[PDB]
């Protein structure tokens, strides 16, 4: 099974550099052509980098050349993009992908995307999240709960309830920006019979500044 | 540099309906010695990464459901689902392979699901001790599980509708239902909050030409 | 056998990754003369299967494409007899050169090279050079990947 797994990705300074990997399964890694390509928050797909199978062709567009690097190693099964000059329009999710042309025909495109690593490049400091609860009237068949994710910098949070056993009515709204600062919320819907009668707490992690906080849901009076 | 152009942006489909979405390339990707147009169609679905669904304008990825046809030549080009499942929402991107030297991608076209109009169910929340503790406020409203997406939210401070201080994020469309969710969050100083007593929020929608009235007051 | 008379043969190159809709786009000055590819051909695929460990599955296919050159060799001058002369005994030679000939002077030089640098770097080659030609030109650039 073909396997893409990018890392590497952090906030880093303007001017700045960083250095992203993937490994690859499940192929002849070294019979592959991989590139690069980054996906802006517009959502607009940007090629960024190509080596061939062997290390020994290397393309790159106007947008990249003279700063980014793109390097293999066929020994490790890995894929290389050494990024320097960053700049904040370098601030995207970074994809690793498997060319195809390699398999056989020149009718293939890149085939597989690994799923990415986010880099961001910004001068605002790394700020943890605060978490706060939302708890509620009389109580009907179903409940909603919340909790409001806020002042945190840079994106991304996760946020999981009874750390994943309730998933199934979860509603997790996108981060918005304000004075600098991202802000997020999440909801559950649980039957009227399980809260406030067993513990519901939302788990949010910020892997940016390695912070995990853990807020139980109690109600009010 | 071809450059690559998707129309539309966005477009709702019901399930079971055709689907046409357009591709447009700068200059021809038809290559004259192969007669073959270097033209491929990517479908991103929400949370994943891009799936290879054509190659060669026509020809379908193995694993691609008989659905999704390719066709066109030299500039323009087209992706057709006939017939839509939900399963299909997603963004579909068009790239072209020619070049190699400057691989370009088109915007994409974002596919979201028509469905049934479906009334909010609101949701109010006051600030939590521990928020007020360190010197804010936040009043929040949940409207879930609504369609389509147009809802309007006003909040009112003692029958006053206030402007100020208001953020609202929409969720995508729901894999399981087809249906929109949006957080409405008035932030205040606990001082600022202190100073009045009632707080609702009112959510207006295509299903009702009476508001969803939410509030509660500080006793 | 390997190599055959047939419009679109099935399974050409597959075995060896690459396909005909690969090799297609290098040119046709490019593989040198037919009697210097096989002269070459049977040169190594003698000496490395015995002795081994060098028993590599593409001189071992090679013995399937120079034997069937042969089965060609020995067709052609039979057919061109047996039946009319207009277009029946002139047009045999017409059929292997260069058409048919030329399937093999580059099957050959694929599995020659496969040996002389790897099956990769020629795969690589392959696929780099048919990228160089699809170019549009002056945003391509004028030097041409080599194989070296």
């Amino acid at each position: 099974e073909v396997q893409l797994v990018e890392s590497g990705g952090d906030l880093v300074k303007p001017g700045g550099s960083l250095k992203l990997s993937c490994a690859a399964s499940g192929f002849t890694f070294s019979s592959y052509g991989m590139s690069w390509v980054r996906q802006t928050p517009d959502k607009r797909l940007e090629w960024v980098a190509t080596i061939s199978s062997g290390g020994n062709y290397i393309y790159y567009p106007d947008t990249v050349k003279g700063r980014f690097t793109i390097s293999r190693d066929n020994a490790k099964n890995t894929l290389y993009l050494q990024m320097s000059s960053l700049k904040s329009e370098d601030t995207a999710m970074y994809y690793c992908t498997r060319e195809g042309a390699y398999s056989g025909s020149s009718s293939y495109p890149m085939d597989y995307w690994g799923q990415g690593t986010s880099v961001t490049v910004s001068s605002a400091k790394t700020t943890p999240p605060s978490v706060y609860p939302l708890a509620p009237d009389t109580t009907g068949s179903s409940v909603t709960l919340g909790c409001l994710v806020k002042g945190y910098f840079p994106e991304s949070v996760t946020v999981t309830w009874n750390s994943g056993s309730l998933s199934s009515s979860v509603h997790t709204f996108p981060a918005l920006l304000q004075s600098g600062l991202y802000t997020m919320s999440s909801s559950v819907t649980v039957p009227s019979s399980t809260w406030p009668s067993q513990t519901v707490t939302c788990s949010v992690a910020h892997p940016a500044s390695s912070t995990t906080v853990d807020k139980k849901l109690e109600p009010s009076g | 540099n071809i450059m690559m152009t998707q129309s539309p942006s966005s477009l709702a489909v019901s399930a079971g309906e055709k689907v046409t979405m357009n591709c447009k390339s700068s200059q021809s990707v038809l290559y004259s010695s192969n007669q073959k147009n270097y033209l491929a169609w990517y479908q991103q679905k929400p949370g994943q990464s891009p799936k290879l669904l054509i190659y060669w304008a026509s020809t379908r990825e193995s694993g691609v459901p008989d659905r999704f046809t390719g066709s066109g030549s030299g500039t323009d080009f087209t992706l057709t689902i006939s017939s839509v499942q939900t399963e299909d929402l997603a963004v579909y991107y068009c790239h072209q392979y020619l070049s190699s030297y400057m691989y370009t991608f088109g915007g994409g076209t974002k596919l979201e699901i028509k469905r049934a109009d479906a009334a909010p169910t609101v949701s109010i929340f006051p600030p939590s001790s521990e928020q007020l503790t360190s010197g804010g406020a936040s009043v929040v409203c949940f409207l879930n599980n609504f369609y389509p997406k147009d809802i309007n939210v006003k909040w009112k401070i003692d029958g006053s509708e206030r402007q100020n201080g208001v953020l609202n994020s929409w969720t995508d469309q729901d894999s399981k239902d087809s249906t929109y969710s949006m957080s409405s969050t008035l932030t205040l100083t606990k001082d600022e909050y202190e100073r009045h007593n009632s707080y609702t929020c009112e959510a207006t929608h295509k299903t009702s030409t009476s508001p969803i009235v939410k509030s509660f007051n500080r006793n | 056998c390997l190599g055959w008379l047939w419009g679109m043969d099935i399974d050409p190159y597959k075995e060896f990754g690459a396909t005909v809709e690969l090799l297609s786009f290098l040119p046709s000055d490019f593989f040198p003369s037919v009697r210097d590819l096989l002269d070459t051909a049977a040169a190594l695929y003698r000496d490395a299967l015995e002795s081994p460990e060098h028993a590599s599955p593409h001189h071992t296919a090679l013995r399937q494409a120079i034997l069937c050159w042969g089965d060609l060799m020995t067709l052609a001058t039979w057919v061109g007899t047996n039946l009319e002369d207009p277009a029946s005994r002139d047009l045999v030679v017409s059929y292997v050169n260069t058409n048919v000939g030329l399937k093999f002077r580059q099957l050959l030089w694929f599995h020659i090279s496969a040996l002389t640098f790897g099956r990769e770097t020629v795969l690589e080659y392959l696929v780099s050079f048919a990228v160089w030609i699809r170019t549009p030109p002056a945003y391509r650039p004028p030097n041409a990947p080599i194989l070296s």
